[PDB]
RNA sequence: UACCUGGUUGAUCCUGCCAGUAGCAUAUGCUUGUCUCAAAGAUUAAGCCAUGCAUGUCUAAGUACGCACGGCCGGUACAGUGAAACUGCGAAUGGCUCAUUAAAUCAGUUAUGGUUCCUUUGGUCGCUCGUACUUGGAUAACUGUGGUAAUUCU
RNA sequence: UGGUGACUCUAGAUAACCUCGGGCCGAUCGCACGCCGGCGGCGACGACCCAUUCGAACGUCUGCCCUAUCAACUUUCGAUGGUAGUCGCCGUGCCUACCAUGGUGACCACGGGUGACGGGGAAUCAGGGUUCGAUUCCGGAGAGGGAGCCUGAGAAACGGCUACCACAUCCAAGGAAGGCAGCAGGCGCGCAAAUUACCCACUCCCGACCCGGGGAGGUAGUGACGAAAAAUAACAAUACAGGACUCUUUCGAGGCCCUGUAAUUGGAAUGAGUCCACUUUAAAUCCUUUAACGAGGAUCCAUUGGAGGGCAAGUCUGGUGCCAGCAGCCGCGGUAAUUCCAGCUCCAAUAGCGUAUAU
RNA sequence: CUCUCGGCCGAAGCGUUUACUUUGAAAAAAU
C-alpha cells in the first residue's frame, strides 16, 4: 500500500559485479519494515530476483517518517557467494557457522600445543 | 587507546554572587515570561550571548580592512540574521553588542508555538513539543530549546500522527468510547 | 622501539588523507615503496575512502587480489602500497585512468585521464651519478634509476617517462619561466611559473613562483616540481587549475553557484 | 562581568590578616524517573599473584609413500583433499606502566661530505677466457623399543 | 667522465692481494602450451651490489622546577687537548700507550631535593599571570632488582635464554618449573577505581596468505568521574478572594483581563512502565519505529542545604535552660532562643545538592 | 651602493656588523 522505496546513491561496481546503492523507505504509519519485504519491493524495481539482492544497515529517524539503509544487487548468485561478508549469507541461509565458541578452540589450541607430532589430532 | 572522542563543552556558567535580589528577580521574570524549567536554562542563553559578544569584541579591536574581520565577521553577522535576531537593515558588527537575552528566547520553539497561536499558553507549548505534537516541515521535534531559523518559521504544524493534526486519538478518547 | 614500527594511529595520520576520528584506532600504515608515508596515498584510501568502490578493508582485498588495479601499468596487489605524486593508477575492467595530482588545498584529487595520456608520467630527478665503467644514471622521485640518460639532463629536471618501456622521451630543465607545482610545505598543490631561484650555499634554496593571476609566493627548492615548458603543461590538469583562492572569494564562489543551481 | 562583604573600637579612619564568594578536580554523604556521550587500581604497593586467554602462519608456486579419506583406471614416477613434520617468515610491532632520569629526556632547528638498513620500488645478474638431459651425504614426520613421580623432557 | 658551497667524491688507469670460520657469477618450483631432429611465453622463489622506502644511531644551536644551612668542582681509577693505534656499523678519551696541563664556575659550576618521564595540552583568567600535565597522540625508559648473552636486518628482547640477589611453585627429596607495570580476576594497600562476558563483523597488523590468527581492537556488563538534552503536569467551567479596563456622585454593576485556595467538578494529551513484531548486530542488548495495556492526586507521592549578619528566606509555636548543641567568621545558648532539638511556614539550586582536601 | 659578463637591466663584489621592526618559508595530528 503506502510504502515506497527510492534509491539515492546509485553506483555499479564492475569490480565487485554488483549494483551498490542506498535505500530510502517511506513507512509513515507502520513499524520499521522487515528486510524480506523491502527485497520484494526492490527486486521488482530493478527486475532481478530477490534471491540475489542483499540489504543491511537500516535506520529509522526520529518520528518514523523514513528509514535509510544500504543495498547491493549482484549480477549472479555465484558472485554474491564470493563477494559478500559471510554473516550476510547466514541471514539468507546460505552459510553455516560452526557452533564452537572462542574459548572452546583456544583451550584446545593450547592443549594440542603440548603434544608432539602424532597425537596432536587426538586432543579434542 | 580507543576509538572514542572525548570533547565536550559546558553550556552555562554559574554567577559570581549567589544571592542578590536584583539578579534573582530579573532571572525569574524571564523564566515566567518564557516558561523555562530552571535557572540553568537562563544561564545557558546568557552564556551563549556571552560568547557571541566576546567574539565580536575582538573583531572590533582589529583593523576595519583586516580580512579576518571581513570574513569571520560577515559570518557571525550572517548566522544571527538566519535565526531572526538581527535584521537586514542592522547587519553591521556594531549592533551585535546591542543584543539582549530575550532577543534569543523569542526564537525558542517553546515560545514560537505560543506566539503562533498553536498553544494557548506559554506553559501549554512546552507540553505539546515534549508531547510530540509539533513538527518542523517533516520532523517531529521533541525539544523546546530549538532555535527556529527565519525561513524555518512560517511552516510549523501539528505532526500528522497527532490527535490534533491527523486525528487518531490517544489513550483517553479511546477508553471513553469503550463504555458507551 | 627495538625495530621498525608497523602500525599507524588514525590520529598520527597525515591530514591530507582526510581520515576521521571515530571509525577506528589504526590507520592503514603505508608499505615501504617508491614514496614516503608522509607523502603517499595507500591504495586502500584511494580505493574505498575516495572512489567509494569498496566499503570495508576487506572488499579492497577482493579487488586487489582479483588484479584489476594497475599502478603505472603494473598489476599491484598490496593494499598498503604507497602511490605518490604523478603516478598513474589504472583500472581496466572499469576502463578508468587516474593520476595522483595534488589538488589546490594540498590533497590528492580524483583526476580522470584520457587513456592516451595514461601511457606516460613525469618524474623529477633526484640525483645523477656515474657508476661502474662510465655509465650515467638517473634517480627519479619514484626511485626509478634510469641508466644512459641525455647528458643535458641535470638535477632538478623533469622527464616524461613512457610507462611501457621505462625509458625517457623528452624533458624540461629547471629554468626561470617554466610551469611548476609545489610539492611540499605551506604552498602545496599550487601552480605557477617560476620567477626566480635565490641560492643559499650550505642551506636550502628558495624558489619564487608566480601564479596565473599574479599571486606570487615562495617555497624551498626541494618542494618544487616542473610541469611543462613555459606555460603549457605536458599533462592534464585538475579542474581547480592550481590557483589558491582566498576564503572570502571561495565563499563567494559558493554563494553564487547555489543561486544559479535552482 | 576589569566586583567585593563580615570581624580589633565607646565610636572613627587605616594597616592588615582571618573568614565569607565563584570555579576546578579527587574522595565522600544523602537523593535519583528518562535519554545521548563518556573517565575509571595513576596517586599508596614499579607490592605479591590462583586460573584461563593475550602469537602465529600455505598458495597453484619449497618438501606428501600418514589409505587419514575418497578417487579415476587401474601396471601410467607423482591425479586430488590433506593431518603431521622439515623448511621459510613473524615473534624487535602491538599492549602496559611512569619507577629511574635535572642539559639527561624532550621540543623546535640542523647535519651524516661520519654510519647501518629484512622488506618494498628500481637498476644489475651470458661484462670474468679457466654428471650437466641434473651431483653428494643426512635428519624429521612414519613404524618399532624405552626411561622418569614430574613438564611443550627426550 | 660527471658532481658538490666544499672530497681524500664518483668514474678511469697501473701494480698486486682476495681469508677454506671462504663473496657474487641460479643444480629450485607452478601454469599455458605453441613453434622450426632442434626451440620458446607468463609468472613464483632467489641473489653480491647500487639506489629507494621504513627507519634507527650519533651529533649542532637554543630552551627546564626548587635549593648557598651546596662556592669551588674534575684530574692518583680519563679530568681538557694532541699524536699513533685498538675497538666500533660509523665520528670521537669510546679505550690503550706516550705527551701536554688543561676544562667548568656568582652570566650560579658542583652538590642536594623534586608529592619531576618531557612535550602537544588542561584549569583559571580583563590585560599581565598562576597552577597542573601518572593518563588514549609523539619521543624516552622498564618488565621483581642488577648483570651477561644466542638468534636475526633489527633485541642487551624478558608472553627468549643464562647466572646472582630477593620472593615463590610441584615432589616419591633424586630433581623440575617461574616473573600480570598484557585482558580478565584475586590478595594486600589505601580516602580513592569495573566482568575470569561475547567477537574477529568493523579498524588495522602479522604469516607461505582473497581463505589462518590477533584479551591489538571492537561489543556488551559494572559506571551520579565528568559533559549534552530533558519528565514530575496541562487546559476549561464554576465557588469565592480578588485586583487592573469600562459605566456609575458613591453604592454597586459588568462578557474584559489576570492570579490563587478548591482531597470542587470536567474529559482531553501523555510518557515512565509491562510488552508482540520489525529494526540493531558477528549474534544480541540499548536507542529509534510500531501493535496491545499503562494517570486524579495521601499515586506514577523530588531532596539537599538553610531561614541573626555576611547571605535570599520567620522577630510563628512547643521543648531545653552555659546543659545538649549550633556556628567556616562575628557570635547564639543561664525561663519570650529570630541561631540548639522538633512542628508549621518560605528560599536557593534542582535530578541533583551538601561536606573534606589540592588548586 | 659599485666594476664587469649575458638578455639599460639581470647575474658578480660586498654596503662596518648586530639588535629591533616588517615580510617570506618551515614548523604532526588531536586540543
Amino acid at each position: 500500500d503506502t510504502v515506497t522505496i527510492r534509491t539515492r546513491k546509485f553506483m555499479t561496481n564492475r569490480l565487485l559485479q554488483r549494483k551498490q546503492m542506498v535505500i530510502d523507505v517511506l513507512h509513515p504509519g507502520k513499524a520499521t519494515v522487515p528486510k524480506t519485504e523491502i527485497r520484494e519491493k526492490l527486486a521488482k524495481m530493478y527486475k532481478t530476483t530477490p534471491d540475489v539482492i542483499f540489504v543491511f544497515g537500516f535506520r529509522t529517524h526520529f518520528g518514523g517518517g523514513k528509514t535509510t539503509g544500504f543495498g547491493m544487487i549482484y549480477d549472479s548468485l555465484d558472485y554474491a557467494k564470493k563477494n559478500e561478508p559471510k554473516h550476510r549469507l547466514a541471514r539468507h541461509g546460505l552459510y553455516e557457522k560452526k557452533k564452537t565458541s572462542r574459548k572452546q578452540r583456544k583451550e584446545r589450541k593450547n592443549r594440542m600445543k603440548k603434544v608432539r607430532g602424532t597425537a596432536k589430532a587426538n586432543v579434542g | 587507546p580507543v576509538a572514542r572522542s572525548w570533547v565536550c563543552r559546558k553550556t552555562y556558567v554559574t554567577p559570581r554572587r549567589p544571592f542578590e535580589k536584583s539578579r534573582l528577580d530579573q532571572e525569574l521574570k524571564l523564566i515566567g515570561e518564557y516558561g523555562l524549567r530552571n535557572k540553568r536554562e537562563v544561564w545557558r542563553v546568557k552564556f551563549t550571548l556571552a560568547k557571541i559578544r566576546k567574539a565580536a569584541r575582538e573583531l572590533l579591536t582589529l583593523d576595519e580592512k583586516d580580512p579576518r574581520r571581513l570574513f569571520e565577521g560577515n559570518a557571525l553577522l550572517r548566522r544571527l540574521v538566519r535565526i531572526g535576531v538581527l535584521d537586514e537593515g542592522k547587519m553591521k558588527l556594531d549592533y551585535i553588542l546591542g543584543l539582549k537575552i530575550e532577543d534569543f528566547l523569542e526564537r525558542r520553539l517553546q515560545t514560537q508555538v505560543f506566539k503562533l497561536g498553536l498553544a494557548k499558553s506559554i506553559h501549554h507549548a512546552r507540553v505539546l513539543i515534549r508531547q510530540r505534537h509539533i513538527r518542523v516541515r517533516k520532523q517531529v521535534v521533541n525539544i523546546p530549546s530549538f532555535i527556529v531559523r527565519l525561513d524555518s518559521q512560517k511552516h510549523i504544524d501539528f505532526s500528522l500522527r497527532s490527535p490534533y493534526g491527523g486525528g487518531r486519538p490517544g489513550r483517553v478518547k479511546r477508553k471513553n468510547a469503550k463504555k458507551g | 622501539a627495538r625495530g621498525p614500527k608497523k602500525h599507524l594511529k588514525r590520529v598520527a595520520a597525515p591530514k591530507h588523507w582526510m581520515l576521521d576520528k571515530l571509525t577506528g584506532v589504526f590507520a592503514p600504515r603505508p608499505s615501504t615503496g617508491p614514496h614516503k608515508l608522509r607523502e603517499c596515498l595507500p591504495l586502500i584510501i584511494f580505493l574505498r575512502n575516495r572512489l567509494k568502490y569498496a566499503l570495508t578493508g576487506d572488499e579492497v582485498k577482493k579487488i586487489c587480489m582479483q588484479r584489476f588495479i594497475k599502478i603505472d601499468g603494473k598489476v599491484r596487489t598490496d593494499i598498503t602500497y604507497p602511490a605518490g605524486f604523478m603516478d598513474v593508477i589504472s583500472i581496466d575492467k572499469t576502463g578508468e585512468n587516474f593520476r595522483l595530482i595534488y589538488d589546490t588545498k594540498g590533497r590528492f584529487a580524483v583526476h580522470r585521464i584520457t587513456p592516451e595520456e595514461a601511457k606516460y608520467k613525469l618524474c623529477k630527478v633526484r640525483k645523477i651519478f656515474v657508476g661502474t665503467k662510465g655509465i650515467p644514471h638517473l634517480v627519479t622521485h619514484d626511485a626509478r634509476t634510469i641508466r644512459y640518460p641525455d647528458p643535458l639532463i641535470k638535477v632538478n629536471d623533469t622527464i616524461q617517462i613512457d610507462l611501457e618501456t621505462g625509458k625517457i622521451t623528452d624533458f624540461i630543465k629547471f629554468d626561470t619561466g617554466n610551469l611548476c607545482m609545489v610539492t611540499g610545505g605551506a604552498n602545496l598543490g599550487r601552480i605557477g611559473v617560476i620567477t626566480n631561484r635565490e641560492r643559499h650555499p650550505g642551506s636550502f634554496d628558495v624558489v619564487h613562483v608566480k601564479d596565473a593571476n599574479g599571486n606570487s609566493f615562495a617555497t624551498r627548492l626541494s618542494n618544487i616540481f616542473v610541469i611543462g615548458k613555459g606555460n603549457k603543461p605536458w599533462i592534464s590538469l585538475p579542474r581547480g587549475k592550481g590557483i589558491r583562492l582566498t576564503i572570502a572569494e571561495e565563499r563567494d564562489k559558493r554563494l553564487a553557484a547555489k543561486q544559479s543551481s535552482g
